[PDB]
Protein backbone atom coordinates (compact mmCIF):
# COMPACT_ATOMS: atom_id res chain seq x y z
CA UNK A 1 0.00 0.00 0.00
CA UNK A 2 2.78 2.32 0.87
CA UNK A 3 0.20 4.99 1.72
CA UNK A 4 -1.08 5.31 5.31
CA UNK A 5 -3.72 2.57 5.09
CA UNK A 6 -4.16 -0.83 6.09
CA UNK A 7 -6.22 -4.19 5.45
CA UNK A 8 -6.63 -6.80 8.55
CA UNK A 9 -7.32 -10.43 8.79
CA UNK A 10 -9.41 -12.45 11.10
CA UNK A 11 -7.33 -15.71 11.73
CA UNK A 12 -8.95 -18.53 13.58
CA UNK A 13 -5.70 -20.33 15.33
CA UNK A 14 -2.01 -20.21 15.57
CA UNK A 15 -1.91 -22.24 12.84
CA UNK A 16 -4.39 -20.79 10.59
CA UNK A 17 -2.77 -17.21 10.80
CA UNK A 18 0.52 -19.02 9.65
CA UNK A 19 -0.73 -20.53 6.84
CA UNK A 20 -1.98 -16.81 5.75
CA UNK A 21 1.34 -15.32 6.64
CA UNK A 22 3.06 -17.83 4.20
CA UNK A 23 0.53 -17.21 1.76
CA UNK A 24 0.94 -13.72 2.30
CA UNK A 25 4.08 -13.43 1.72
CA UNK A 26 4.69 -15.22 -1.41
CA UNK A 27 2.57 -12.84 -3.08
CA UNK A 28 5.32 -10.21 -2.48
CA UNK A 29 7.74 -12.44 -4.58
CA UNK A 30 10.77 -11.33 -2.42
CA UNK A 31 10.92 -12.66 1.02
CA UNK A 32 12.13 -9.18 3.00
CA UNK A 33 10.61 -9.00 6.63
CA UNK A 34 7.45 -10.62 9.02
CA UNK A 35 6.59 -9.91 12.27
CA UNK A 36 4.95 -11.86 15.32
CA UNK A 37 3.44 -10.34 18.03
CA UNK A 38 3.16 -13.13 21.16
CA UNK A 39 4.05 -13.38 24.51
CA UNK A 40 7.33 -14.08 24.55
CA UNK A 41 8.90 -16.30 27.04
CA UNK A 42 6.05 -18.56 27.82
CA UNK A 43 6.36 -19.47 23.83
CA UNK A 44 9.24 -21.00 22.29
CA UNK A 45 7.29 -23.27 20.61
CA UNK A 46 5.00 -20.94 18.62
CA UNK A 47 8.19 -18.62 18.02
CA UNK A 48 9.80 -20.75 16.26
CA UNK A 49 7.11 -22.89 14.53
CA UNK A 50 6.31 -20.12 13.13
CA UNK A 51 10.30 -19.12 12.19
CA UNK A 52 9.84 -22.52 10.73
CA UNK A 53 7.26 -21.62 8.20
CA UNK A 54 8.22 -18.35 7.14
CA UNK A 55 11.02 -17.62 4.96
CA UNK A 56 11.55 -14.07 4.71
CA UNK A 57 14.89 -12.44 5.00
CA UNK A 58 14.20 -11.62 8.58
CA UNK A 59 11.68 -12.15 11.20
CA UNK A 60 10.76 -9.57 14.05
CA UNK A 61 9.07 -10.65 17.07
CA UNK A 62 7.42 -7.78 18.89
CA UNK A 63 9.20 -5.48 17.24
CA UNK A 64 8.46 -2.54 14.57
CA UNK A 65 10.06 -3.04 11.35
CA UNK A 66 11.24 0.54 10.98
CA UNK A 67 14.03 2.56 12.61
CA UNK A 68 13.73 4.67 15.70
CA UNK A 69 11.65 4.83 18.81
CA UNK A 70 13.12 6.36 22.20
CA UNK A 71 16.45 7.46 21.81
CA UNK A 72 19.35 5.29 19.54
CA UNK A 73 17.09 3.30 17.49
CA UNK A 74 14.25 0.64 17.53
CA UNK A 75 15.57 -1.44 16.91
CA UNK A 76 19.27 0.23 17.50
CA UNK A 77 21.65 -2.30 15.47
CA UNK A 78 19.69 -2.92 12.63
CA UNK A 79 20.52 -2.45 8.69
CA UNK A 80 17.93 -0.21 7.14
CA UNK A 81 15.02 -1.65 5.42
CA UNK A 82 16.05 -0.46 2.30
CA UNK A 83 19.97 -1.67 1.03
CA UNK A 84 18.28 -5.47 1.26
CA UNK A 85 18.33 -6.89 -2.64
CA UNK A 86 18.84 -10.12 -4.25
CA UNK A 87 20.77 -11.59 -7.67
CA UNK A 88 17.48 -13.08 -8.35
CA UNK A 89 13.74 -12.02 -8.19
CA UNK A 90 12.20 -15.53 -8.87
CA UNK A 91 10.72 -16.66 -5.93
CA UNK A 92 11.76 -17.22 -1.74
CA UNK A 93 14.80 -15.09 -3.15
CA UNK A 94 15.87 -14.07 0.51
CA UNK A 95 16.96 -9.97 0.87
CA UNK A 96 21.06 -9.82 1.31
CA UNK A 97 22.58 -5.96 2.57
CA UNK A 98 25.15 -5.13 -0.09
CA UNK A 99 28.52 -4.99 0.57
CA UNK A 100 31.74 -3.93 -0.63
CA UNK A 101 32.91 -7.76 -1.63
CA UNK A 102 30.04 -7.50 -4.21
CA UNK A 103 31.76 -4.18 -5.60
CA UNK A 104 35.54 -5.83 -5.78
CA UNK A 105 36.98 -7.93 -7.59
CA UNK A 106 39.65 -10.62 -6.81
CA UNK A 107 43.23 -11.90 -7.10
CA UNK A 108 45.48 -15.05 -5.86
CA UNK A 109 48.85 -15.37 -6.65
CA UNK A 110 49.98 -18.45 -6.41
CA UNK A 111 54.11 -18.77 -5.61
CA UNK B 1 -1.78 22.31 48.09
CA UNK B 2 -5.18 22.35 50.24
CA UNK B 3 -5.47 18.91 51.66
CA UNK B 4 -8.61 18.45 49.99
CA UNK B 5 -7.48 18.84 46.34
CA UNK B 6 -7.41 17.93 42.62
CA UNK B 7 -4.64 17.50 40.25
CA UNK B 8 -4.85 20.50 38.60
CA UNK B 9 -5.59 22.57 41.37
CA UNK B 10 -2.36 21.54 43.00
CA UNK B 11 -0.78 22.41 39.24
CA UNK B 12 -1.99 25.77 38.64
CA UNK B 13 -0.96 26.11 42.59
CA UNK B 14 2.38 25.50 41.59
CA UNK B 15 2.75 27.41 38.60
CA UNK B 16 1.58 30.02 40.29
CA UNK B 17 4.25 29.71 42.74
CA UNK B 18 6.97 29.61 40.48
CA UNK B 19 4.71 32.68 38.65
CA UNK B 20 5.45 35.05 41.56
CA UNK B 21 8.15 33.45 43.20
CA UNK B 22 10.05 34.83 39.20
CA UNK B 23 8.36 38.06 40.09
CA UNK B 24 10.19 38.48 43.12
CA UNK B 25 13.34 37.98 41.43
CA UNK B 26 12.50 41.55 38.67
CA UNK B 27 12.80 39.46 35.64
CA UNK B 28 10.43 40.59 32.16
CA UNK B 29 7.42 38.64 31.76
CA UNK B 30 7.27 38.69 27.97
CA UNK B 31 10.48 38.38 25.65
CA UNK B 32 8.97 41.52 24.09
CA UNK B 33 9.58 42.99 27.20
CA UNK B 34 12.92 41.30 27.37
CA UNK B 35 13.96 43.53 24.86
CA UNK B 36 13.08 41.96 21.30
CA UNK B 37 12.27 42.94 17.83
CA UNK B 38 9.54 40.70 17.18
CA UNK B 39 9.15 41.17 13.62
CA UNK B 40 11.74 39.09 12.87
CA UNK B 41 11.38 36.79 15.54
CA UNK B 42 8.48 35.32 13.72
CA UNK B 43 10.17 35.98 10.38
CA UNK B 44 13.00 33.11 11.76
CA UNK B 45 10.94 31.29 14.44
CA UNK B 46 10.15 29.08 11.79
CA UNK B 47 13.48 27.48 10.99
CA UNK B 48 14.51 28.44 14.91
CA UNK B 49 11.82 25.71 15.71
CA UNK B 50 12.63 23.21 13.57
CA UNK B 51 15.98 23.04 14.84
CA UNK B 52 14.52 23.35 18.14
CA UNK B 53 12.44 19.73 17.65
CA UNK B 54 15.87 17.66 17.24
CA UNK B 55 18.14 19.27 19.27
CA UNK B 56 19.18 16.89 21.24
CA UNK B 57 15.48 17.03 23.19
CA UNK B 58 15.87 13.78 22.36
CA UNK B 59 15.02 14.27 25.17
CA UNK B 60 13.53 12.48 27.76
CA UNK B 61 10.43 14.77 27.00
CA UNK B 62 7.45 12.10 27.95
CA UNK B 63 5.39 13.32 24.58
CA UNK B 64 6.49 14.15 21.21
CA UNK B 65 5.88 18.01 20.73
CA UNK B 66 6.03 18.75 16.56
CA UNK B 67 6.87 21.52 14.63
CA UNK B 68 3.54 23.49 15.29
CA UNK B 69 3.18 23.46 18.99
CA UNK B 70 6.67 25.17 19.20
CA UNK B 71 5.62 27.72 17.32
CA UNK B 72 2.95 28.73 19.51
CA UNK B 73 4.80 27.81 23.10
CA UNK B 74 7.12 30.35 21.52
CA UNK B 75 4.65 32.92 20.45
CA UNK B 76 2.75 32.83 23.37
CA UNK B 77 6.27 32.91 25.84
CA UNK B 78 7.41 36.41 23.41
CA UNK B 79 3.94 37.85 24.27
CA UNK B 80 3.71 36.16 27.83
CA UNK B 81 0.52 34.78 26.67
CA UNK B 82 -0.47 31.53 28.77
CA UNK B 83 0.06 28.52 26.40
CA UNK B 84 -3.11 26.97 27.26
CA UNK B 85 -5.82 24.57 24.92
Amino acid sequence: KLSPTLGLFRADNFEDAVAQAVTMVEIGGIGHTSGLYTNQDVNADRIRYFGDKLKTARILVNIPTTHGGIGDLYNFNVAPSLTLGCGSWGGNSISENVGPKHLINKKTVAK
Amino acid sequence: SQPGDRTAQKIERLLTWLDELKVNLDIPKSIQAAGVAEADFLAKVDELAVEAFDDQCTGANPRYPLIAELKEVLLASYYGKPFVE
